[PDB]
């Protein structure tokens, strides 16, 4: 320990201000798409409890901005010429033709990470039989949904694959990923 | 300063005429082919006579770039400033006389220009410590040019003002006008 | 030649798509009445008493009240 005075049992972590805003209330973890104004969840609820809507949209366009996304650098006043054109630049008729095709795209793309999720189930299930040499069959539903969401690294995948084929035990599941902050330089970017 | 840069151009330039004047054995003469085969020393080398009397010359000028270092690492905060009156007599009467000789060298009947070695000093050395007194004289400050460059600017502006407004486009149509 | 008119034509479409301001959030450096931005404002001196009579038919003229 280096706490002169006072240290709990656990060691304090300095926490750090959050660099990004964090996602909407509206989007889901996954790659489908949301849901262009109105979440379906909102109409299971108190008319007096469905202001978290409009609250949110608050937060994230007027009053929570982290001062890190708020940095003035070099990349940014570029960046800012690409914003531009695309919001004052371009018509809104063809924007609304590109936000219907871009929205297609992600349906698709969405139906084709669901199978390839489910197929990575099965064959994981597979192994943790090879792992316990007799009977487990099963796998994890946990991981499953984790896999869907995107909070597994790369790393823990492979880690996971590997207590498998080695000791079956299909309850045992790396931690979890946490988010990646904003990358600053200086005046660059 | 001004009489600061005088000084340490003096150091310098005294300096270059040691260091280059003895590090070396000796300069050879001009030849001019074709000089009365006889005697007179024409198309020949050089001599004792010669050789010594200008190793003392640069002693010489060795004995004033001291004399000059000296004042510009002690009054380079211009002990007492003022007294140092008694050396400056010292570095600028020989100074000028020296220069009275040189210049009436080419009266004499010498040759000062073939052999840069030992002239260059001399008459750089002359020329630096009259401007030094004359400078001492007057004290510019070392600011005193800057008016002088201002006050030839501000007139050259005056005079472009004129022509402008003159011959190229009045000064009432470029600028602009309030109230309307 | 029907290339040369092509691309000018594709530029009237896109000038075209456009049709107005719907999309478009008001700007701070750029209002709407240039005298705004150019800080513009009558004086002392060539305000007749009599001129905001014409004025008001140069105005009915541009809104387009025929009555004059
Ligand atoms: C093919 C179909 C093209 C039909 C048409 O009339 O095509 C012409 C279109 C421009 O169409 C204009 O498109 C306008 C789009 O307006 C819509 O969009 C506007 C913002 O874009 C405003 O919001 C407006 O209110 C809203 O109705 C209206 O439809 C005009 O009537 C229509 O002339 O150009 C184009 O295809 C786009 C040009 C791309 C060329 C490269
Ligand atoms: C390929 C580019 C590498 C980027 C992949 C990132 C994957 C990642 O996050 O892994 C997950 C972990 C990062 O781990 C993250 O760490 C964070 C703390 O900083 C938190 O712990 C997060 O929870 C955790 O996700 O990656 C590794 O541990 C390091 C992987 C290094 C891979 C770099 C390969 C490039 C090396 C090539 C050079 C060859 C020279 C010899
Ligand atoms: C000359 C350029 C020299 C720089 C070299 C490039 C360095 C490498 C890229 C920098 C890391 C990207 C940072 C980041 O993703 O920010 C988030 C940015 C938006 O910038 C962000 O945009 C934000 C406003 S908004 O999102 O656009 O509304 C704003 O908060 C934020 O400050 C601004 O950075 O999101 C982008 O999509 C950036 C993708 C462009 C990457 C191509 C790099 C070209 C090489």
């Amino acid at each position: 320990t280096s706490a002169p005075f006072i240290s709990p049992m656990t060691p304090y972590v300095p926490e750090e201000e959050p660099t990004r805003t964090p996602p909407s209330i509206k989007d889901t973890g996954t790659l489908r798409p949301a849901s262009e104004w109105y979440p379906q969840w909102m109409q299971y609820r108190r008319r007096e409890d469905n202001y978290v809507f409009w609250q949110d949209k608050f937060m994230r366009c007027s009053t929570d901005i982290p001062w890190a996304e708020k940095r003035w650098t070099l990349f940014s006043t570029v960046w800012y010429l690409v914003q531009q054109l695309r919001f004052v630049g371009t018509p809104p008729a063809l924007r609304y033709v590109a936000f219907l095709g871009w929205r297609a795209l992600m349906f698709q793309v969405y139906a084709a990470h669901k199978a390839l999720v489910l197929w990575q189930c099965k064959l994981d299930a597979g192994l943790a039989r090879i792992g316990s040499g007799g009977a487990t069959a099963t796998f994890s539903k946990t991981m499953a949904l984790r896999r869907l969401h995107w909070r597994n690294s790369p790393l823990a995948e492979a880690l996971y694959a590997l207590n498998l084929y080695k000791t079956g035990r299909v309850h045992l599941l790396p931690p979890v990923a946490k988010p990646i902050p904003r990358p600053t330089f200086f005046w660059l970017f | 300063t001004v009489a600061g840069l005088l000084l340490t151009t003096t150091i310098v330039v005294s300096l270059y005429g040691l260091f280059a004047a003895v590090f070396a054995p000796a300069p050879a003469l001009p030849v001019a082919v074709g000089a009365w085969p006889g005697t007179a020393a024409a198309a020949a080398v050089m001599d004792g006579s010669a050789a010594g009397l200008r190793r003392l010359a640069a002693g010489g000028l060795l004995l004033t770039a001291a004399a000059s270092h000296g004042l510009f690492d002690f009054a380079g905060s211009v002990p007492n400033p003022t007294i140092y009156s008694l050396l400056n007599l010292g570095f600028v009467a020989a100074a000028v006389l020296q220069s009275y000789f040189l210049y009436i060298a080419p009266a004499w009947g010498v040759n000062v220009n073939w052999d840069t070695a030992l002239w260059g000093p001399m008459y750089g050395t002359a020329f630096l410590g009259l401007v030094y007194g004359l400078v001492a004289l007057t004290k510019f400050d070392w600011s005193s040019v800057v008016d002088a460059v201002l006050r030839v600017a501000c007139w050259f502006a005056e005079l472009t003002m004129w022509f402008w407004d003159t011959f190229v486009w009045k000064f009432s149509w470029s600028e602009k006008t309030r109230r309307a | 030649a029907a290339v040369a008119a092509g691309w000018h034509l594709a530029s009237f479409a896109l000038n075209l798509a456009f049709w107005g301001v719907e999309g478009m959030p008001p700007d701070r450096y750029w209002p709407t009445s240039p005298r705004i931005r150019l800080q513009i404002r009558p004086g002392r001196y060539g305000n007749m008493d009599g001129g905001q009579r014409v004025y008001m038919d140069y105005l009915a003229r541009s809104e387009g009240v025929p009555l004059n």
